[PDB]
C-alpha cells in the first residue's frame, strides 16, 4: 500500500 | 496529433491571456479612479450638467461608445476619471420616492388579512380600482371622476392597512405624505411620474390646521387636474376636521369604519392566531366573549402577549389560558 | 456485450459497458436480454436481494421466469426451485451448488451440532475493521474518482 | 376539498377480491350518484369494475355541463365592476369545481393558471396544499415533491405556525408512503393535528398512525417515554383501546398478546392506499424489532424462555430468527447444540461499514449513469 | 359583582380543596384562571406569593 | 417505496402464522 498509495 | 495539438494550442493560449492581464494589470492599477453623480439632464451638442458626489456640478462630455440619448436624469453613472469625460452607465440607485417608503418604512406589505371588514372593502374596492383599471364604464356612465376618500373610524381598526392593501392588489402605489420631517407640491411630480398614484394621510388628535391644510393643498391642484391619483385621508373623527373638507362632494367616499363586533374579532383574532402555534383545540369564541370595545391593534397586542405568556414557562405550544391572561392583562 | 455472451469475474463490469447504448432500440433481440441476462449472471455470481426486485419496473419485458429464479435462489430451496426449473423447461440459457451455499453461509450455529445438522488474527467475525480488512473496499472508491478524471479531458 | 375518504374508497375497490362489491360499493356511487363528476368515475368504473350503464351517466355529463357552462360567464363577467379578486374567484370556480373533476389537466393547468394574477399568500400556498393534496390522491411523487419545494416559500410572514402544522401533517402523511418512517412520526407526533376541522387529517385514524408508526424508527429508549408518559396521546387512545394495547405491549413485555395485537395491525393494514411493501415491511420490523428487543438484554436466551415469548415452541423461532440472521440484522444465532441462543454486541462500528459500501456504490453509479458522454 | 375582587383568594382555596383527592377539572382550568383574575388588582404579596 | 423488500415466497403472515401457531400449540 505505499505503491498502491492519480491525484496530481 | 494536430488536433490534439490545437487543444494543448487552446491550453496554453489561455493560460497565457491569463498571464496577459494578470502582468498588465499590475501596471494598470497605477491609473486614476472615476467618480460617480447624479445629475440633471443634458440640453446640447455633447453635454450633461452633472453633480458630483463631494461638490455638486460641472459639465462633462461623453464618449462615442455612450450614445447620449437613453441616459435619463436622475439616474447616476459617472466616469470623467480626469478630464471629465462619461464611459458608461451603473445600477439606476434607487430614485426619490423609493427612499420615502423605504425610510418612512412605515408602510408594512398587506393583502387580504383584514380582520372581517367586507363592507368596507366592498365600498372601497368600488372607489379605487374601479376608477383605475375599468374607466370605460365611467367615461360612458356620466360620471366626472371618483376621487379622494376619508377613512373616519377608532383609533385603529382600518387605519394605514385597508388603503395600503387596496393599494397594492391594484399594484398602484403607496405614497406617504404623513408627516413633514425631511424632504408640499413636488410629491405631485412624483404621483405624475409613477402613473398611477394613491396619497395617505395622517390623523393625529389623540391616540390646530395640521394636515386639512396640504389635503386641500393638493385637492386644488387634485380638482383641476396625470389623474389616476387618488389622495386618502384617515381621521378618527369625521366632526374635528374643517368645514372646507365639509363640502360636498370634495370627499367623493366616507367609509365608516365601526369597532369590531364578536364575529368581526373572532376573524382578526383567528388571523393574528394564525400566526402562531397553538394546540390541538382552542375554540377561540372565549376570548372573543369580552371583546367589547376592541380595537384593531387590541387584538395583535393580546395575541403577541399570549404568545409571551406561553414563552415565559419555556413551553413551545401556544395553550388555551395564556390568551385568558392575555385579554385579562391588558384591561389597562 | 456480444463480448458478455466460462467466468463470473468481469460480467458484471461487462454489464457496466453493456448497459449503456438502448435509449430505444428494440423490442425483441437488442435491447431486451442484455439486462435480464447479465442480471441473471450476477446471480451465478451470487448477488441477492437489493438490486432485484425495484430495478425491475424499468423494463418489465416479459419478467416471468429469471426473477422467480432469482427469489428461487433468495429463498434457496430445491424443492420449488426445481418447479422453477423443470416446469419451465423451455426458459433457456441451460449453460445447484449456489442455492445450497446461501443457507449454509449461516450454519445452525457455526459447528452445528459436532459437525452435523441440515437446515433443509482479528477474533471478530467479519464486521468491519480498520486494517487490512476494509481497505480493500476503502480504495474502490479512491480508483473510482481517478477514473472519472476522464471527465477533466472532455470539452 | 379533493379528494376525501373516496380516495380510500377507490383504493378498496381497485383491491382484489380481498375486497370487491358489496356497501363499499354504494358509498363510492354515493359520490358519483353524488358530485356529478364524469372525467374520473367512468376511468374509475374502467379497471376491471364496471362499464356502460349510461344511466346516471348522462345527467352526470349535463350537469357537469351545467357548472362547468355557467362558471364561465364570471371569468367573462369579472370585468364590469369586479377586480382580480373576482377574476381569481372565477378561477376558483374552474377551479374547485375543475378540481374535483379529478382532471390532472383540469386542475393542474387551472392552478398555474391561477398562479398568475394571483393576490398575496393567502393564495400562494392555498393552492399548493390544494394541489399537493390532490396529488396525494393520484400518488404523482413528482407533483408531491415540487410542491413541497414550490411550498417551502413559506417566508411571508409565513411564519405562521398554525400552517407549517399543516404542511408538517402533509409531510408526514407523505413521507409514510415513501418509506421514510423516521420523518413520519416525529412529525406527526408533534404535531397534535388540526386542518380546516381535520378533514384531511380524518381523525379516528391520526393518532392511531401515530402510535403504529412510531415503534419503527421513533427509538425504543428515547422518545418512546415521550410516546408513553407523554400526556397530548395517551388520553385520546383512552377512546382507542385496541392501539392502546398495542402500545403498552412493547415496554410491558406481555408479548403473548403483542402479537395478538399485531395481528390485528395486519388486518387494518388492508384500509390505508400506502400499502403493500408497507405492511409487509411494518410487520417485518416489528417483528424483528420485538425479537431484538427481548434477546439483547440477555448474554444468553434459552429455548423455553424464547418460547415462552408466545408459546409458539420452537420452529416459529427457529426458521424465523434463522431468516433474520439470514439478514444478519440482529446478534442472535440458533445454537441448537444446546438450545440456548447467545448474543453478545459487534457494535455500529461495522454498521456504517456495511452501509456505505452499498451506498458508496450506488451514488458513484449514479455518476456512472451520467459521467459519460451522455449529459 | 366585580370580576375577582376576593374569588382569586376563595379560588385559590378551593383550588387548593381538589389536589388533596382531585385531578385535572380543577388543575389548570380554575388555579389559571385566578391568576387570570389576579393580574388586575393591587395584590399583595399574601395573596400573590401564595398564588405563586 | 423504493426501499427494496422481499415479498417472496413467503406464505400468508403474522395473522395466518399467528392463527396455526396459537392453533398448534394448542
Ligand atoms: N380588521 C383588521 N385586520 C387586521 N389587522 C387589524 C384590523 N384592525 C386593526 N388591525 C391591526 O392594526 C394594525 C394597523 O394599524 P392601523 O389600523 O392602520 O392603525 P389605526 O387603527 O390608527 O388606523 C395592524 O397591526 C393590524 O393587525
Amino acid at each position: 500500500q505505499v505503491i498502491e498509495y492519480m491525484i496530481v | 496529433k494536430s488536433q490534439n495539438l490545437r487543444r494543448l494550442q487552446a491550453q496554453r493560449n489561455e493560460l497565457n491571456a491569463k498571464v496577459r492581464l494578470l502582468r498588465e494589470e499590475l501596471q494598470l492599477l497605477q491609473e486614476q479612479g472615476s467618480y460617480v453623480g447624479e445629475v440633471v439632464r443634458a440640453m446640447d451638442k455633447k453635454k450633461v450638467l452633472v453633480k458630483v458626489h463631494p461638490e455638486g456640478k460641472f459639465v462633462v462630455d461623453v464618449d462615442k461608445n455612450i450614445d447620449i440619448n437613453d441616459v435619463t436624469p436622475n439616474c447616476r453613472v459617472a466616469l470623467r476619471n480626469d478630464s471629465y469625460t462619461l464611459h458608461k452607465i451603473l445600477p439606476n440607485k434607487v430614485d426619490p420616492l423609493v427612499s420615502l417608503m423605504m425610510v418612512e418604512k412605515v408602510p408594512d406589505s398587506t393583502y387580504e388579512m383584514i380582520g372581517g371588514l367586507d363592507k368596507q372593502i366592498k365600498e372601497i374596492k368600488e372607489v379605487i380600482e374601479l376608477p383605475v383599471k375599468h374607466p370605460e364604464l365611467f367615461e360612458a356612465l356620466g360620471i366626472a371622476q371618483p376621487k379622494g376618500v376619508l377613512l373616519y373610524g377608532p383609533p385603529g381598526t382600518g387605519k394605514t392597512l385597508l388603503a395600503r392593501a387596496v393599494a397594492h392588489h391594484t399594484d398602484c402605489t403607496f405614497i406617504r405624505v404623513s408627516g413633514s420631517e425631511l424632504v408640499v407640491r413636488e410629491l405631485f411630480v412624483m404621483a405624475r411620474e409613477h402613473a398611477p398614484s394613491i396619497i395617505f394621510m395622517d390623523e393625529i388628535d389623540s391616540i390646530s390646521g395640521g394636515d386639512s391644510e396640504v389635503q386641500r393643498t393638493m385637492l386644488e391642484l387634485l380638482n383641476q387636474l396625470t389623474k389616476n391619483i387618488k389622495v386618502i385621508m384617515a381621521t378618527n373623527r369625521i366632526d374635528i376636521l374643517d368645514s372646507a373638507l365639509l363640502r360636498p362632494g370634495r370627499i367623493d367616499r366616507k367609509i365608516e369604519f365601526p369597532p369590531p363586533n364578536e364575529e368581526a374579532r373572532l376573524d382578526i383574532l383567528k388571523i393574528h392566531s394564525r400566526k402562531m402555534n397553538l394546540t390541538r383545540g382552542i375554540n377561540l369564541r372565549k376570548i372573543a366573549e369580552l371583546m367589547p370595545g376592541a380595537s384593531g391593534a387590541e387584538v395583535k397586542g393580546v395575541c403577541t402577549e399570549a404568545g409571551m405568556y406561553a414563552l415565559r414557562e419555556r413551553r413551545v405550544h401556544v395553550t388555551q389560558e395564556d390568551f385568558e391572561m392575555a385579554v385579562a392583562k391588558v384591561m389597562q | 456485450y456480444y463480448t458478455g455472451r466460462l467466468e463470473y469475474s468481469e460480467a458484471r463490469r461487462t454489464m457496466t459497458n453493456a448497459l449503456r447504448k438502448a435509449p430505444q432500440h428494440t423490442a425483441v433481440g437488442f435491447k431486451q436480454t442484455v439486462h435480464k441476462l447479465l442480471i441473471v449472471v450476477e446471480l451465478l455470481l451470487g448477488e441477492i436481494p437489493d438490486r432485484l426486485q425495484f430495478r425491475q419496473p424499468s423494463l418489465k419485458r416479459s419478467l416471468m421466469p429469471y426473477f422467480l429464479l432469482t427469489q428461487a435462489v433468495r429463498t434457496g430451496n430445491l424443492a420449488k426451485f426445481n418447479q422453477v426449473l423443470d416446469q419451465f423447461g423451455e426458459k433457456f440459457q441451460a449453460d445447484i451448488i449456489r442455492l445450497r451455499h446461501n443457507v449454509i453461509k449461516t450454519g445452525v450455529r457455526m459447528i452445528s451440532l459436532s459437525y452435523s445438522r441440515i437446515s433443509l488474527s482479528k477474533e471478530m467475525i467479519d464486521i468491519y475493521s480498520t486494517r487490512e480488512p476494509q481497505l480493500a473496499f476503502h480504495q474502490r472508491i479512491s480508483f473510482c474518482l481517478d477514473i472519472h478524471n476522464m471527465s477533466v479531458k472532455a470539452m | 376539498n379533493p379528494d376525501l375518504r373516496i380516495a380510500q374508497l377507490r383504493f378498496l375497490l381497485s383491491l382484489p377480491e380481498h375486497r370487491g362489491d358489496a356497501a363499499v360499493r354504494d358509498e363510492l356511487m354515493a359520490a358519483v350518484r353524488d358530485n356529478n363528476m364524469a372525467p374520473y368515475y367512468e376511468a374509475l368504473c374502467k379497471s376491471l369494475d364496471w362499464q356502460i350503464d349510461v344511466d346516471l351517466l348522462n345527467k352526470m355529463k349535463k350537469a357537469n355541463e351545467d357548472e362547468l357552462k355557467r362558471l364561465d360567464e364570471e371569468l367573462e363577467d369579472a370585468e364590469k365592476n369586479l377586480g382580480e379578486s373576482e377574476i381569481r374567484d372565477a378561477m376558483m370556480a374552474k377551479a374547485e369545481y375543475l378540481c374535483r373533476i379529478g382532471d390532472k389537466e383540469g386542475a393542474l393547468t387551472a392552478f398555474r393558471k391561477t398562479y398568475d394574477k394571483t393576490v398575496a399568500l393567502g393564495h400562494r400556498l392555498d393552492i399548493v396544499f390544494y394541489l399537493l393534496r390532490i396529488g396525494l390522491f393520484y400518488m404523482d411523487n413528482d407533483l408531491i415533491t415540487r410542491n413541497t419545494e414550490k411550498a417551502k416559500s413559506l417566508i411571508e410572514e409565513g411564519g405562521d405556525w398554525d400552517r407549517r402544522n399543516r404542511l408538517k401533517v402533509y409531510q408526514g402523511l407523505y413521507c409514510v408512503a415513501i418509506r421514510d418512517f423516521k420523518q413520519a412520526a416525529e412529525l406527526f407526533l408533534d404535531t397534535v393535528s388540526t386542518f380546516t376541522s381535520y378533514e384531511l387529517m380524518d381523525y379516528k385514524t391520526f393518532v392511531t398512525y401515530t402510535v403504529y408508526v412510531s415503534m419503527i424508527a421513533l427509538e425504543r429508549p428515547d422518545l418512546r417515554e415521550k410516546v408513553i408518559k407523554g400526556a397530548e396521546i395517551l388520553e385520546v387512545l383512552h377512546s382507542l383501546p385496541a392501539v392502546r394495547q398495542y402500545l403498552f405491549s412493547l415496554y410491558e413485555c406481555r408479548y403473548s398478546v403483542f402479537f395478538q395485537s399485531l395481528a390485528v395491525v395486519e388486518q387494518e393494514m388492508k384500509k390505508d392506499w400506502l400499502f403493500a411493501p408497507h405492511y409487509r415491511y411494518y410487520v417485518r420490523e416489528m417483528r424483528i424489532h420485538a425479537y431484538s428487543q427481548l434477546l439483547e438484554s440477555y448474554r444468553s436466551l434459552t429455548l423455553g424462555y424464547m418460547a415462552e415469548a408466545f408459546g409458539v415452541g420452537v420452529e416459529f423461532i427457529d426458521q424465523e430468527l434463522s431468516r433474520f440472521i439470514a439478514a444478519g440484522r440482529l446478534h442472535c444465532k440458533i445454537d441448537k447444540v444446546n438450545e440456548i441462543v447467545e448474543t453478545n454486541r459487534p457494535d455500529s462500528k461495522n454498521w456504517q461499514y456495511q452501509e456505505t459500501i452499498k451506498k458508496g456504490d450506488l451514488l458513484l453509479n449514479r455518476v456512472q449513469k451520467l459521467s459519460r458522454v451522455i449529459n | 359583582m366585580d370580576d375577582k375582587a376576593l374569588l382569586v383568594e376563595v379560588q385559590l382555596l378551593e383550588s387548593k380543596t381538589y389536589h388533596a383527592l382531585s385531578n385535572l377539572p380543577k388543575a389548570r382550568a380554575a388555579l389559571t384562571s385566578a391568576r387570570t383574575t389576579a393580574n388586575a388588582i393591587y395584590c399583595p404579596p399574601k395573596l400573590q406569593a401564595t398564588l405563586d | 417505496v423504493w426501499e427494496d423488500n422481499w415479498d417472496d415466497d413467503n406464505v400468508e403472515d403474522d395473522f395466518s402464522n399467528q392463527l396455526r401457531a396459537e392453533l398448534e400449540k394448542h
